[PDB]
């Protein structure tokens, strides 16, 4: 099939990763107590 | 061209991604009929009277099983041998109670199969292939029939079918055991043999192929990319393989042509596993293993127990406990 | 039930012929090498 | 009463005398039974322990405590704390064997 | 086996399972393997008998590898393209298998077994009407170890009076 | 304490699923060519 | 242990009198039994009514007495209910009832007396495994 | 006058003889001869089963079912007395018969009723002064209903009250109240209650026939639990003649 | 409060002896005399409040009072128990060798 | 949530044969 | 004989112990045989009405030749060993006995099913020989390089 | 039914864990240059 000419790489740096998994793990830790209830 | 003939040439083409075939316009609607409905009743079947004495079994997950105890249940004792399709049953709540789907899904998935085997020599004439797959396929598929068909009928009932489950295969195996001594015939001991012989020969080759594999990469790097797809050269050392295994053994139980090798390959578990399904398929009429119960006696006359005795003490204690409330008198004679 | 009978006969029925039919149309020539095979 | 193997996840109740003759347990099939507790007028009799110096004569009370006298030395315990299944699990004797081996 | 059956309930041990597969799924390939080499081999002489068209010394491939590849894509919808990782596969699978199976005995030396489902056995001691094959196959079981056992493990001196033996109605 | 028991299985995948997602795009990112 | 002539020795009647029977005789007696009777009392039992068996203590019981030779010989001439009551040589095999019983037609009372020995031998060598079934396989 | 090849198959095997429109007659009754019944059939045609509510003050309804063991539901063959008693009634005593059917009906949302279908024992008495057997007259009686497992059956677990472990030996060390109910198999033995409605009467063969209510308890899985009241409705046939 | 009734019944008589009430008619092979012809009779005619009645069922020749009279000291009543003479289970109560 | 394991299991893997043989890496020769 | 009341007799399951309905009505024997109703035979055929087995013949119209026969029958039934020990499979040597019907059965499944196999093979044997490729495949004109990829 | 609490974690926990790890493994594959 002919490639599609639309398509694009994806990133993300080193420094996303990290405040990514900070929001991540923090919202972890706000919200698991109300999961746990 | 007319629309008949241009269904025929896409039916036959050699270009879907898929073959269809005459064969396939068979099998894929009795596959697809048998697998749906397996899906659907092992997930929610309610449970089957198997049989045929109002003691319902529950083979599906949402009424208690799990992947090992789930089960499509044999239909009902009471059927035995008649044809049982939906139609038959007052209402679905009846067909369910006495197994139904159990015909439904065996019927065609014995025709589809059979089918797939037809497509298999199919396709091998659309390409021009030489056309004896579909009967090395013919070994699993006569094996299907004998526990699916054959036994049942030799039996009297589906309700003896194997069922379509983890713990039933098992079920299916000990009360055979019990009633054919089925370890102590010798198609089933062949068909061990195949199979035993089948992973042998299967590890054997593996590790021969691999072992003398011609040096085309580096360390870094998988030697499979050693290997292009439809190059013209083989990709190992025949000549050295043959030499290890012939040091290994002697040199002449090892095999230098490829084609006998690989034609042998084919052959022991294909005929091991024809055997095997000739051993169910005979079993079905009660031709049974070796009974060798009290075959040795000394001078007075007492029994001196050998090994197929402690075999027979383990197959009472199965007969005795198999279908405990359906047996009203002291033999079973089926 | 009886409706449900109906249907799955024709549907069975129409399969078989495709079948059969089809096995009919020249299959024998429908192979990459020698046709003339009548 | 005579003792569970290891081998066993299930095992009949049997009592013998000194001698090894069989003199009474409890049976499958009723209709032809010779050696039942009720027969037999097994009694169980304590002595240690919580029940020491207690006799039972009632022969469900008598059987209980012969199907607990097939694991030998007869305990009370507390299955609810935990809620206890009521089936036998290995030591880290066991689980250590298991794990190296 | 049997023995193994009986007391071990060895059919339900994942170990045991992942061995049946490694075992049958061997002689599969073995199968398949053999007859598609067979079944594609390229014509490379004028018998009918094609087995003396080879020769050891030969560079070419014997059969279409390419051919194959298609007949498999078309058939099961997924087939073999790399010849060193079908024969390194054709090691790994049986051997894999037997290494599972022997792990699971080791777990058997110690009776570790996977005999039951707690689960299961709770519902049905709680609910007579409860019935799917895995009690089934335990009552097999008990049958088995009652019937089988004082001559198999005469050590014991097991007396099993007539009554106590587990029995269906009439066998 | 009598906890809900989705509980564990709710921060467990709360946590791991778009954190997977984030290792994923970071991994892949990092490979491509410099 | 072997097959003594003490093993051999059987009742003759209800009196005491015992007969000692040849090794051959015992043999036949076995062949015989297989020939015409193990298809339904083989090891002992009764397959088409289990709850008469061919043990001694039964037989002794039986009316009259078959725990014999002469009693067993007598049987296998004009069987009778458990009790005596009934003649049953239409349902049983028998020298009466060998015209629709045919395995009977060439028996001589050597044959039935050879029979006889081997049901009252049997159990002296197999003890409780005679008339036990599968409980004592 | 049909054959077994002409009814194998055909599920009239499980359906009782009929009478015409035209037997309407009367049946003369002599008080020093002596009757009998020498075939009585009743074929159910509808299974009810009273519903239990939740606030157990509200009146409970009986519900229609749905069966699903087939045509196997029928009693036939059987057989009995025929009393002329002192007040001109009679009085049907069931002695024999195929007096019973194991039937397994399905409510609404899956669950399953089964129930011992039966007249056993029956006996069952006319109003006074019979002098013939009418359209007119009726028959009232009772009969046994047994456990619908007798005392060797098995449970699962293989548990039973004949045979049988006593215990739930899958569970060792378990405590064994909270399962005596399970443990200890029982065996009921209650009554049940049954009308037979002669609609039609042959007077010249002493044939009747008509409509039949029976009243009885289900399956109680041998005291495991509580069984239900079901209602069985159909039609019913009897041969009466002098013995 | 829960009872296996069986059990509770081989602590009775019917443990013992012959209960003429409600044995399974195999056990009258026990004794000389009692199989198949009076088994037959005296299971058919049950129950019976006391061993003697036995005596008294309809037809007996004198032959057959003499030798139940004979066995008498054999035989037991007791209470007849629905589980063991339902299901015709007192002419054949799933019970071979 | 034990059927629902079960199923969602059984689920996947049947989406898995999709892709492994519809988007499968084509073969291709030299 | 013994005095049982066998249209009646309720057995263990709740389905009757000697006789019970089949799943279109007709009365049939119980147990397990309950799969073998269609069964039909000279010395059964007598206690049979239009309704099944008939419960007035069976108490009083059995003739001895019946009895003989059924447990004759019974006695033989084709169950047995490869080496001909009678019976079922935990039987004791001591019957020679394996039915002709086993022996007949058994044999012409094994030659049927290999003379199955025997029609696959000469069938696509002769189909690829028709065609002309029953030899191999062409190396110089192989079919599947003139087709267009899968994918 | 009464199954183990810790069932559905551990089957959950079974399958992502290591199917997490090929897919990261794999994409970064794809994103490599050439
Ligand atoms: C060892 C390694 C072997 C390696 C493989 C070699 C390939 C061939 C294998 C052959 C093995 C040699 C066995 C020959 C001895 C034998 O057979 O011995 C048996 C007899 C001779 O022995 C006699 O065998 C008899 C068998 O009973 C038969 O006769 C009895 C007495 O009348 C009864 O009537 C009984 O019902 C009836 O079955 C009795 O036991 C006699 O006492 C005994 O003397 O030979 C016969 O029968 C002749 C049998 C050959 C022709 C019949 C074959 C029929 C096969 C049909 C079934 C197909 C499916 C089978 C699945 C497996
Ligand atoms: C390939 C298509 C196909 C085939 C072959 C079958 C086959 C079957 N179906 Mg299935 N089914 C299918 C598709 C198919 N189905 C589809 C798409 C659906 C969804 C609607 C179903 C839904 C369905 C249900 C709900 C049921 C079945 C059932 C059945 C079984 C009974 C069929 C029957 O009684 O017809 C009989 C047909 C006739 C009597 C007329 C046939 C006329 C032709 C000309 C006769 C030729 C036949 C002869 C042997 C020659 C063969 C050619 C040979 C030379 C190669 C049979 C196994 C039943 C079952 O499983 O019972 C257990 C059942 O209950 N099917
Ligand atoms: C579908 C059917 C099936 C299949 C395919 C299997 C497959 C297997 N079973 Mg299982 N089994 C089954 C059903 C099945 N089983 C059932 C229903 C039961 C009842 C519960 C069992 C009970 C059972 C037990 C008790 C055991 C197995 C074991 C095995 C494994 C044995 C592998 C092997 O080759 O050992 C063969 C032995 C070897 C490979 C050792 C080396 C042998 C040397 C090299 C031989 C040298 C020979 C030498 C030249 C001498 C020849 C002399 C000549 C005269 C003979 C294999 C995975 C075994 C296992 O799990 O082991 C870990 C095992 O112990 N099974
Ligand atoms: C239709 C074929 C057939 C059948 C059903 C029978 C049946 C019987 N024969 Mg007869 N017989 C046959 C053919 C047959 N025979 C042939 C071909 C011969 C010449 C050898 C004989 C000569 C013969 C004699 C001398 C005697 C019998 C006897 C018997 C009886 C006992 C059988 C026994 O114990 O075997 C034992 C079982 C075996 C030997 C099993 C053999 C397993 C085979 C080899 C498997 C083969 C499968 C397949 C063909 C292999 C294909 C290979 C594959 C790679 C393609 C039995 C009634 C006996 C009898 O009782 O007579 C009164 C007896 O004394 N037969
Ligand atoms: C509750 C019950 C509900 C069930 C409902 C099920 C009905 C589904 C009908 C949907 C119709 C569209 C689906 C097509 C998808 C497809 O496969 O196309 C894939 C290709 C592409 O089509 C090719 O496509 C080409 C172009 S185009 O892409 O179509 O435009 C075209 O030129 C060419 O002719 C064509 O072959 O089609 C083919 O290769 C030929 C047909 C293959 C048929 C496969 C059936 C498999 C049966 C399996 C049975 C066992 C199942 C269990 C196994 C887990
Ligand atoms: C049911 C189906 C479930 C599907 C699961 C899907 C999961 C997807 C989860 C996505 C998470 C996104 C994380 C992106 C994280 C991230 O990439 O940030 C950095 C990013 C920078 O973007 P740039 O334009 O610089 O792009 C650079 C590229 O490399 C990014 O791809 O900014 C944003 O993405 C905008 C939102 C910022 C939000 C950041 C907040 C961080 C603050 C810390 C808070 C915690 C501490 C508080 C203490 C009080
Ligand atoms: C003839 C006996 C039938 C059973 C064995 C048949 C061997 C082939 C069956 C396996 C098929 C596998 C899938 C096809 C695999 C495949 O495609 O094979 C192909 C292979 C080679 O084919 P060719 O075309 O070169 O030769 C076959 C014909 O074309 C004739 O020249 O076929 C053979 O070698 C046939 C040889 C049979 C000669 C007789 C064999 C005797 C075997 C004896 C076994 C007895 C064992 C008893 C128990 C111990
Ligand atoms: C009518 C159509 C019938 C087809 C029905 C569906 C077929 C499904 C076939 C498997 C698709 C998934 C393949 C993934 C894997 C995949 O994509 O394979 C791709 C792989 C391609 O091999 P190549 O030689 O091209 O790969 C070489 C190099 O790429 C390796 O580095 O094929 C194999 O390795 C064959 C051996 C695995 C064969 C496994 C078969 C599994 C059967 C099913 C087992 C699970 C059953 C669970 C039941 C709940
Ligand atoms: C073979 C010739 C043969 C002999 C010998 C034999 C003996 C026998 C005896 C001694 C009894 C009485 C047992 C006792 O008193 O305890 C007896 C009873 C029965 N048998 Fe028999 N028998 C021989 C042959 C056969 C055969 C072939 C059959 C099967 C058809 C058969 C069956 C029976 C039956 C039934 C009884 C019980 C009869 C009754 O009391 O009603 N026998 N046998
Ligand atoms: C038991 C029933 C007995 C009934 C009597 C027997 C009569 C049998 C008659 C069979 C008729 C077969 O007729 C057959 O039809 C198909 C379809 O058009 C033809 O097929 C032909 O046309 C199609 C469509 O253009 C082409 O794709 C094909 O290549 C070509 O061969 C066959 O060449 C023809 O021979
Ligand atoms: C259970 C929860 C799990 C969550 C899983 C989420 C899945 C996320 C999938 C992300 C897909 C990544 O998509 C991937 O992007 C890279 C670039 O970024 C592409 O890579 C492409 O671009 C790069 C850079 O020019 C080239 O070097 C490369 O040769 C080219 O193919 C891949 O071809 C594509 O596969
Ligand atoms: C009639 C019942 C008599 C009571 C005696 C029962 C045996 S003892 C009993 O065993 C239980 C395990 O089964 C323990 O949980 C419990 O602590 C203990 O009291
Ligand atoms: C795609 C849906 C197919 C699955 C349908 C399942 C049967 S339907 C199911 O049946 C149960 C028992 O009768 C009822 O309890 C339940 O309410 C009902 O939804
Ligand atoms: O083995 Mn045993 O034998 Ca063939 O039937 Mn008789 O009991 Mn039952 O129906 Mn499944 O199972
Ligand atoms: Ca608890
Ligand atoms: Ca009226
Ligand atoms: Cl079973
Ligand atoms: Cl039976
Ligand atoms: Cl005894
Ligand atoms: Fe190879």
């Amino acid at each position: 099939m002919e490639p599609n000419p639309n398509r694009q790489p994806v990133e993300l740096n080193r420094t996303s990763l990290y405040l990514g998994l900070l929001l991540i793990l923090v919202l972890a830790l706000l919200f698991s107590s109300y999961f746990f209830n | 061209a007319n629309l008949w003939e241009r269904f025929c040439n896409w039916v036959t083409s050699t270009d879907n991604r898929l073959y269809v075939g005459w064969f396939g316009v068979i099998m894929i609607p009795t596959l697809l009929a048998a697998t749906i409905c397996f899906v659907i009743a092992f997930i929610a079947a309610p449970p089957v009277d198997i049989d045929g004495i109002r003691e319902p079994v529950s083979g599906s997950l949402l009424y208690g099983n799990n992947i090992i105890t789930g089960a499509v249940v044999p239909s009902s004792n009471a059927i035995g041998l008649h044809f049982y399709p939906i139609w038959e049953a007052a209402s679905l709540d009846e067909w369910l109670y006495n197994g139904g789907p159990y015909q439904l899904i065996i019927f065609h998935f014995l025709l589809g199969a059979s089918c797939y085997m037809g497509r298999q020599w199919e396709l091998s004439y659309r390409l021009g292939m030489r056309p004896w797959i579909c009967v090395a396929y013919s070994a699993p598929l006569a094996s299907a029939f004998a526990v699916f068909l054959i036994y049942p009928i030799g039996q009297g009932s589906f309700s003896d079918g194997m069922p379509l489950g983890i713990s039933g295969t098992f079920n299916f195996m000990i009360v055979f055991q019990a009633e054919h001594n089925i370890l102590m015939h010798p198609f089933h001991q062949l068909g061990v043999a195949g199979v035993f012989g089948g992973a042998l020969f299967c590890a054997m080759h593996g590790s021969l192929v691999t072992s003398s594999l011609i040096r085309e990469t580096t360390e870094t790097e998988s030697a499979n990319y050693g290997y292009k797809f439809g190059q013209e050269e083989e990709t190992y050392n025949i000549v050295a393989a043959h030499g290890y295994f012939g040091r290994l053994i002697f040199q002449y139980a090892s095999f230098n042509n490829s084609r006998s090798l690989h034609f042998f390959l084919a052959a022991w578990p294909v005929v091991g596993v024809w055997f095997a399904a000739l051993g169910i398929s005979t079993m079905a009429f009660n031709l049974n293993g070796f009974n060798f119960n009290h075959s040795v006696i000394d001078a007075k006359g007492n029994v001196i127990n050998t090994w197929a005795d402690i075999i027979n003490r383990a197959n009472l204690g199965m007969e005795v406990m198999h279908e405990r409330n359906a047996h009203n008198f002291p033999l079973d004679l089926a | 039930m009886e409706t449900l009978k109906i249907t799955v006969y024709i549907v069975v029925t129409f399969f078989v012929l495709l079948f059969v039919f089809g096995f009919l149309s020249g299959d024998p020539a429908r192979n990459p090498k020698r046709k003339d095979l009548e | 009463v005579r003792r569970m193997p290891a081998f066993f996840e299930s095992f009949p109740v049997i009592l013998t005398d000194k001698n090894g003759v069989v003199k009474a347990d409890i049976p499958f099939r009723r209709a032809e039974s010779k050696y039942s507790f009720e027969q037999q007028g097994v009694t169980v009799s304590f002595y240690g322990g919580e029940l020491n110096g207690q006799t039972f004569t009632d022969p469900p009370t008598v059987k209980s405590y012969a199907r607990k006298a097939i694991f030998g030395e007869i305990f009370e315990f507390d299955t609810e704390t935990l809620n206890s299944d009521g089936i036998f699990r290995t030591s880290p004797r066991g689980w250590f064997t298991f794990a190296h081996a | 086996l049997l023995f193994f059956q009986g007391f071990h309930n060895w059919t339900l041990n994942p170990f045991h399972m992942m061995g049946v597969a490694g075992v049958l799924g061997g002689a599969l390939l073995c199968a398949i393997h053999g007859a598609t080499v067979e079944n594609t081999l390229f014509q490379d002489g004028e018998g009918a008998s094609t087995f003396r068209a080879f020769n050891p010394t030969q560079a070419e491939e014997t059969y279409s590898m390419v051919t194959a590849n298609r007949f498999w894509s078309q058939i099961f919808g997924i087939a073999f393209s790399n010849k060193r990782w079908l024969h390194f596969f054709m090691l790994f699978v049986p051997v894999t298998g037997l290494w599972m199976s022997a792990i699971g005995v080791v777990g058997l030396a110690l009776n570790l077994r996977s005999y039951d489902f707690i689960s299961q056995e709770i519902r049905a001691a709680e609910d007579p009407e409860f019935e799917t094959f895995y009690t089934k196959n335990l009552l097999l079981n008990e049958g088995i170890r009652a019937w089988m056992a004082p001559q198999d493990q005469p050590h014991e001196n097991f007396v099993f009076p007539e009554e106590v033996l587990p029995r269906g109605n009439a066998l | 304490m009598e906890v809900n028991q989705l509980g564990l299985i709710a921060t467990a995948l709360f946590v791991l699923v778009p954190s997977v997602f984030l290792i994923i795009l970071y991994v892949q990112t990092e490979s491509q060519q410099k | 242990a072997e097959l003594t002539p003490e093993v051999l020795t059987v009742p003759l009647n209800s009196e005491g009198k015992t007969i000692t029977l040849t090794e051959k005789q015992y043999l036949e007696g076995k062949r015989l039994f297989q020939y015409a009777c193990a298809s339904c009392h083989v090891g002992g039992i009764t397959k088409t009514n289990p709850s008469l068996d061919l043990r001694t203590e039964t037989l002794a019981l039986a009316t009259p007495p078959r725990d014999n030779i002469e009693g067993l010989v007598d049987y296998m001439k004009n069987p009778t209910t458990y009790d005596g009551e009934q003649e049953i040589a239409e349902v049983h095999p028998s020298l009466r009832s060998a015209d629709i019983f045919p395995k009977m037609r060439n028996l001589t009372e050597k044959d039935l007396v050879a029979i006889a020995g081997h049901i009252l031998v049997e159990p002296k060598i197999l003890g409780d495994k005679w008339g036990g079934g599968k409980v004592y396989y | 006058t049909l054959t077994y090849d002409d009814i194998v198959g055909t599920g009239l095997a499980n359906k009782c003889p009929t009478l015409d429109d035209t037997a309407r007659g009367a049946y003369p009754i002599d008080s020093s001869q002596t009757y009998r019944i020498a075939r009585l059939c009743l074929q159910p045609t509808t299974f009810l089963v009273k519903e239990e509510p939740k606030n157990k003050r509200q009146e409970a309804e009986f519900v229609p079912t749905k069966l699903v063991t087939r045509e196997t539901t029928s009693l036939d063959q059987i057989q009995g007395e025929l009393k002329v008693n002192s007040d001109g009634s009679l009085t049907f005593v069931e002695e024999d018969g195929i007096d019973f059917q194991p039937v397994t009906v399905q409510m609404a949302g899956g669950e399953r009723i089964p129930l011992l279908f039966t007249v056993k024992n029956l006996v069952a008495s006319t109003q006074p002064n019979v002098t013939s057997i009418t359209t007119s007259t009726d028959f009232k009686g009772e009969f046994n209903v047994p456990s619908y497992r007798t005392a060797n059956f098995l449970d699962p677990k293989g548990r039973g009250l004949a045979s049988g472990y006593d215990s739930a030996i899958a569970l060792p060390q378990a405590k064994e109240e909270e399962l005596a109910r399970a443990n200890v198999k029982r065996f009921s033995l209650t009554k049940g209650q049954i009308s037979l409605n002669v609609a039609k009467v042959d007077g010249r063969t002493g044939e009747i026939a008509g409509t039949f209510e029976s009243e009885q308890l289900s399956d109680d899985d041998m005291g495991a639990h509580e069984p239900h009241e079901v209602k069985i409705q159909g039609v019913f046939y009897a041969s009466i003649e002098p013995a | 409060e829960l009872v296996n009734v069986v059990d509770e019944k081989l602590g009775t008589a019917y443990g013992e002896k012959i209960d003429l009430n409600n044995t399974n008619i195999a056990a009258f092979i026990q004794y000389r005399g009692l199989y198949p012809t009076l088994a037959k009779l005296i299971v058919k005619n049950a129950p019976y409040e006391s061993v003697e009645d036995v005596l008294n069922i309809p037809g007996l020749t004198e032959r057959q009072k003499q030798i139940l009279r004979e066995n008498l000291e054999h035989f037991t009543v007791t209470e007849v128990e629905t589980a063991l003479v339902e299901g015709g289970d007192r002419y054949n109560n799933g019970l071979y060798k | 949530m034990e059927t629902i394991t079960y199923v969602f299991i059984f689920a996947c893997i049947i989406a898995l044969f999709f892709f492994a043989i519809f988007f499968r890496e084509p073969p291709r020769i030299t | 004989k013994l005095g049982a009341n066998v249209g009646s007799a309720q057995g263990p399951t709740g389905l009757g112990k000697y006789l019970m309905r089949s799943p279109t009505g007709e009365i049939i024997f119980g147990g397990e045989t309950m799969r073998f109703w269609d069964f039909r035979g000279p010395w059964l055929e007598p206690l049979r009405g239009p309704n099944g087995l008939d419960l007035n013949k069976i108490k009083n119209d059995i003739q001895p030749w019946q009895e003989r026969r059924a447990a004759e029958y019974m006695t033989h039934a084709p169950l047995g060993s490869l080496n001909s020990v009678g019976g079922v499979a935990t039987e004791i040597n001591s019957v020679n006995f394996v039915s002709p019907r086993s022996w007949l059965a058994t044999s012409h499944f094994v030659l049927a099913f290999f003379f199955l196999v025997g029609h696959l093979w000469h069938a696509g044997r002769a189909r690829a020989a028709a065609a002309g490729f029953e030899k191999g495949i062409d190396r110089e004109s192989e079919p599947v390089l003139s087709m267009p990829s899968l994918d």
